[PDB]
């Protein structure tokens, strides 16, 4: 059966997809419904507008065109989700169809009340990424909740600025916004609730529903929000010298006017696969093309926004993995000891030149650092320096920031739930003193476990791994129906009760084959990112 | 005129406590009551934020002319109906709509008022915890007849009326039949 | 029975007094025999000399006079035992027969040859006598000869000017003295001159870890017991002497431009004069103590071990839970810990007294603060006095030890470390405190076997009564054999006490349930000696 | 004079190795041995620390002329007897006192050799460990008679004879008489 909805802008068909396992019921799918008109000539650095009504019935079946981007590029890789580096082959077949036109997004919808919606906001990088790779045709049924994934601007075409008018920047954004508008003002027709649209996302995705929530834009269109291992105040959310690697693009793909005007209007004429071939390379832990602050969408440094309350009270659920930075060590990651003395105080100082780089004083800062991110009790294992070392680099770039934006949404009575992620799949080519890494916890999230390996995760999956995905997307699906993940739907992880994150006492919980409600995630070594380096 | 609520000597406080997991945080703020009076120090309606916050929203007459003062977080901003007497004894309504640090205000048919400041202003009321009515605790209880408050949406007046468990009154507070 | 033993300079009598329990023997005690010559006149000022020989028979049986001291005065009061300070009242009946010659030492012969332990005192370097410690429940116990010596102490035993004039170290002479008596001498007495271990507690400690690397003393002892001192810290040795001496000189009535000529006016004068003036040094230091001159301490302590210029002893260092239990005083009036303004104060006060580098005393003070705070109970109040009392226990007594531990351990010398964390439930003692700084003393002496006495007025328990049979075998056992476990064996009779490795920092934490640890304090010894020199 | 070791062709080497427990560090050191022989080269004792340690002593002849080299922590000290020569084959001994960083040097009647090197220098030998008579491991092998090695107190060729444990025996070297 291939169902026939009706739009505000037309009628779509869709289609009847069942599902492998015995439990989940059968999923709609309208694969490929546009959100906003094609931005391809003039109107590209453009935001987008409403689509052109098609008189009929419009075929939503096939998988819509990814956006242009390049994959067999240089790539940021320390950003990247590990699954997303590892079969990076294999990732490279969604995006095969690249166009120009790709504002498109995809439903997947179940058949108490009316259905949640739940947009996902892809993206490990902002330059990489669609819709199409992530099914979310498992976790609609399971937790009868409407799923959308969506394609948005990337990389070049979509967060080019130069702080003028000429191009003030942040197209993606404005692109998801697009699709949240339409998501508000047209779901109500597949069946959805416009009051309970929750938007969840991990890597820099994540950082768009930060910076989605500091934007005057998006004020009633969603309720909650679900940001995993992404934060908008780390080094690599937002893009503070948009016209240095603008001009340098500029210069790279032919026409570089002192004008900014002219150079815009000349590089709206370049083809779309001209200028995004182009290698135009961050600073280490840096980005290129991204979110800018301009004042249209994001007013100000989102640092400073939520220090003074610049938010309106979104249900919001942050999370991190107990190792993200898997990659910091990746030259020493194939050696039958750890990391030795004159390679750790090499990765130390490399660290602190290229992230703080404070001329006043860093023969402090160096030691500080160092010997604050040593085991002394096995002072020369050696092998205890890869983990010190990862811990070093996911602490400070995602689980201070993470903590740091949970207090200051939590001083402002916001409902805000932590989360810790430990477990992860036994992978092929993963080294096994490696534990959870970063993104690892988006197959869980979409019940691939339930449904078996495929090519982006090849991995064995157990029992254990199925019950976890099933009460991963239980306490999603929970947060997304009431915003508390323990009230509407009953689940080691019966006796459990999720607690708020309050500042004072800052429980989370701690997701793994092991669940227990503790109550600071390590306490020490966010403290000393947050109240004793600015001091030094 | 809508459920009249009449205020005798000393007077008296009426609270409607938002749920502490409902408390909204809005941009934009939408105030509209109706008055009687000859009262020339009171406060008409005063709205708190919650534990620790210092944002607040405030309507009193002073000296016989009626104003608002509101703190956004950077200042507080006040627009007052100065060109104006307010304490004569006639009923007369009141408007006020806010945008940031923008306000602008409206009695009777006379013309808007504008306050736009200058500099940077913070636009967020964050979490509305209690809407007071009365004025008696803040220091200058109110005396008089009221009528229709509207708040965003929210009627208060006319869910107060009918007893809704969230509404605490407190007083001289009587209903006008 | 009144058994007399012949010496190399006469005949000395002494008692066989009998001890309270019943499984101990009797002991006999010689209780005031000579050891060198009384400093009184011109030899005041001056090394010691061997005593003079006597006709006849002469008893020892009344306890000897103590070295002139001013008990009520400006003391030091960190550096002094936590029971020292408690029981001021009672420890002053000790020192109430104090004399200028007061160089004698207490023998306690129990009834191959036993071994000789000498025990300095000295919770200072100006306070203390031999007699508060009654060593004859230790030495009928573990069936060695317990000594307690009489050294000269303050002004009369340690000033010092840097010149020929008055060199100082007058009291490691007179201990030195002592323990070359017991080395030519004890041999009558049962004593093995070979196997003979100097221990003691506090500033005492300080001076065994002085008499180790000291070129006089190169055969006399061979093992040592240094528990709670080092010599090392900053109260260990005075590296302005002349400042302090001058100031005495100064205030007692001559102050000479000519140091000979001032020394000279000084041994005019009596010693309760100059001994009852109060010249008070700065904090966390000491006005009259150890010098370094040449003679007796060739250099600084902390340069001297680097080098390895010792002699190779076998060494038992050991440290407490918290024994800065008198840093946090003023804030033990308090329902509640310490406040947030009174945090960022003492620890103020701290680094401006002991480090009060200009440089870098904003960034020190920060990661201070920083390191001794619990971030998971950063609010709690209580968690911050606990937390206090750890940073002094941690600057004054463990990073020392440590560092000392780890320098005898890497030239090949048999180290053994313990960490005492019981404490007997005193008087007036505050609940929530820990064993304090010399709360290990009355175990050792075999305190609780015998009863509470003035000193120690503290309830013991069987518990306690455990704790001393173990802890007095174990140092009994070092003293016989200079392993704690080989001669004598003793959840206390399977934990093997193993070495101080400078890889593997093992220790044994002796208490209710001992067990044989690996670390103790990595994270904050680290931070003391690792990342402090380079800020 | 007394029990004496030949050493026959290739070479050989005796090894006295102190207990783990009782490795003594002196500051003052004797050092007496009779010997004889013709070699140009050759190294008689040396004494060395435990691992790690720098500290060493030896007695070695070059070019004729027999002298002392010790290392106790600052700077290698070498005290040798230039106005003799005593490889001719008779029979001769040696005498080497240490104390501090001086060092004394006889040999047999002749007038004593005392250095006393400038400067504060390091003192204390730490944790002696092995002795070594003949000196293969070094490279310059020993061929004569050596007797009555007297160390500290310590005979060590004296035990030699009387099998003890503690004394290895390995290569050429044979005992004579
Ligand atoms: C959709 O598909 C059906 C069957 O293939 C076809 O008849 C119809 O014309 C298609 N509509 C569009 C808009 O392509
Ligand atoms: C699942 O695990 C088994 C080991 O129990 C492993 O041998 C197998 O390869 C895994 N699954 C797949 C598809 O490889
Ligand atoms: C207030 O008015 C000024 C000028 O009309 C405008 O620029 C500003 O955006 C307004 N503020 C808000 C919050 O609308
Ligand atoms: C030692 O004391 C006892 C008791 O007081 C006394 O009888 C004896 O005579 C004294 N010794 C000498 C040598 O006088
Ligand atoms: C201390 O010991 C005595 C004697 O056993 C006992 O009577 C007393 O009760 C104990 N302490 C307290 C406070 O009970
Ligand atoms: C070495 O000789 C000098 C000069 O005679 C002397 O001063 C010094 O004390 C001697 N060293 C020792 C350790 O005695
Ligand atoms: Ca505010
Ligand atoms: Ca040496």
């Amino acid at each position: 059966r291939f169902p026939v909805v009706n739009t505000a802008y037309g009628r779509v068909r869709g289609v009847r997809r069942e599902l492998n396992n015995e439990i989940l019921g059968p999923v709609v799918q309208f694969l490929g419904v546009p959100y906003a008109t094609p931005p391809l000539g003039a109107r590209r650095f453009q935001p987008p507008e409403a689509p052109a009504s098609w008189p009929g019935v419009r075929n939503a079946t096939t998988l819509p065109p990814a956006c242009p981007q390049n994959l067999h590029g240089a790539l940021p890789a320390i950003m990247l989700p590990v699954w997303f580096t590892d079969n990076l082959e294999a990732a490279a077949t969604y995006v095969q169809n690249q166009s120009e036109d790709c504002l498109y997004l995809n439903l997947y919808v179940p058949t108490s009340g009316k259905k949640p919606v739940m947009l996902f906001l892809h993206g490990g990088s902002y330059m990489e990424g669609t819709g199409n790779m992530f099914d979310g045709s498992v976790l609609a049924a399971y937790g009868n909740v409407i799923v959308v994934t969506l394609n948005y601007r990337l990389g070049v075409l979509g967060f080019l600025s130069t702080g003028d008018q000429a191009a003030k920047g942040n197209y993606g954004l404005l692109d998801q916004i697009q699709a949240l508008r339409w998501l508000s003002e047209n779901i109500a027709h597949f069946g959805g609730d416009p009051e309970r649209i929750t938007i969840f996302g991990s890597g820099a995705g994540a950082s768009c529903v930060n910076l989605l929530i500091l934007s005057h834009h998006s004020e009633g269109l969603f309720q909650k929000a679900i940001a995993q291992s992404g934060t908008a105040i780390s080094s690599w959310s937002v893009n503070y010298q948009p016209l240095k690697y603008t001009r340098l693009l500029a210069a790279k793909v032919g026409c570089d006017r002192e004008d900014s005007t002219e150079a815009v209007e000349c590089l709206r004429r370049k083809s779309s696969r001209e200028l995004v071939d182009q290698d135009v390379q961050p600073a280490r832990y840096h980005i290129a093309f991204g979110p800018v602050v301009d004042g249209d969408v994001v007013p100000d440094d989102p640092e400073i926004l939520m220090q003074q309350g610049e938010f309106l009270n979104y249900d919001m659920l942050i999370g991190v993995n107990q190792g993200e930075g898997l990659k910091f060590v990746e030259d020493s990651a194939e050696s039958e000891d750890g990391v030795s003395a004159s390679a750790f105080d090499f990765t130390v100082s490399n660290f602190v030149d290229n992230l703080y780089g404070y001329p006043e004083g860093k023969d402090v800062l160096r030691e500080t650092i160092k010997f604050m991110y040593t085991d002394w009790a096995d002072r020369d294992n050696g092998e205890m320096r890869r983990k010190t070392l990862l811990a070093l680099f996911t602490d400070h770039q995602w689980v201070a920031p993470a903590v740091a934006t949970a207090k200051l949404h939590a001083d402002y009575q916001s409902p805000v739930y932590f989360y810790t992620f430990y477990h992860h799949c036994q992978a092929e080519g993963r080294p096994e003193w490696a534990d959870a890494a970063h993104g690892d916890e988006l197959p869980y999230v979409f019940g691939v476990p339930m449904v078996g390996a495929t090519d982006l995760f090849p991995c064995n999956f157990s029992k254990n791994d199925v019950m976890l995905s099933a009460v991963v997307m239980t306490y999603w699906t929970n947060f997304a129906k009431t915003g508390d993940p323990n009230q509407p739907v009953p689940q080691r992880f019966e006796e459990v009760v999720w607690s708020k994150f309050n500042s004072k006492e800052k429980q989370y919980l701690h997701i793994g084959l092991k669940p227990r409600v503790r109550d600071n995630y390590r306490a020490n070594k966010v403290a000393f990112w947050l109240e004793l380096v600015p001091h030094l | 005129a809508g459920t009249t609520y009449i205020f005798s000597k000393g007077g008296g406080q009426i609270t409607y406590k938002w749920p502490p997991n409902d408390r909204p945080s809005t941009r934009a703020d939408r105030l509209a009551i109706g008055f009687s009076t000859v009262q020339k120090e009171a406060v008409l309606v005063r709205v708190d934020s919650s534990s620790g916050l210092g944002d607040y929203l405030e309507l009193h007459i002073h000296q016989g002319k009626i104003g608002v003062k509101f703190n956004v977080g950077t200042d507080d901003i006040a627009i007052e109906e100065s060109n104006a007497i307010i304490n004569d004894g006639k009923y007369h309504v009141v408007r006020f709509t806010r945008s940031g640090g923008n306000a602008t205000l409206q009695v009777d048919s006379w013309p808007v008022i504008e306050r736009y400041p200058a500099g940077r202003q913070l636009t967020i009321f964050n979490s509305q915890a209690t809407i007071i009515i009365g004025g008696k605790e803040q220091g200058q209880p109110f005396q008089g007849q009221l009528s229709g408050l509207y708040y965003n949406g929210l009627k208060v007046l006319n869910m107060a009326a009918e007893n809704d468990a969230n509404i605490a009154i407190v007083g001289n507070v009587r209903l006008v039949g």
